[PDB]
């Protein structure tokens, strides 16, 4: 079975992508400036929303 | 702290520190309300919440 044959070597680059994004501000500032925000404390809810995209199992 | 004396019998128990520039903080002889010119004081606290006590019977 004569033949003739052209080669391609196909190179598959799987890199470990890991994607953490988020929606807030980098600095997050507490300023206690009040006495009630002394005693019961400061609380700042949703600072930061962590969205996750990763290729291998991750923690 | 003493009571209100009558005549001329106490002449200081009740007078008032006499300053020219009363905002530094008094020498270590004159009059204060709670607390003294060396670390002589009174620990940070609210007369709102009760450790120990509260309201008014607090310091």
């Amino acid at each position: 079975n004569l033949i003739s044959e052209q080669n391609v070597t196909v190179t598959m680059d799987l890199q470990p992508v890991l994607q953490l994004g988020m929606q807030g501000s980098e600095t997050v500032s507490f300023v206690f400036s009040q006495i009630s925000e002394y005693i019961g404390g400061l609380t700042q809810y949703g600072a930061v929303d962590l969205s996750v995209s990763s290729t291998v199992d991750w923690c | 702290k003493t009571a209100f004396d009558t005549g001329r019998a106490a002449l200081g128990e009740n007078n008032v520190y006499a300053s020219r520039d009363p905002f530094d903080r008094p020498s270590a002889d004159a009059r204060y309300i709670a607390g003294g010119n060396a670390p002589a004081e009174v620990a940070g606290g609210s007369y709102l919440v009760d450790d120990g006590a509260s309201g008014s019977n607090g310091a």
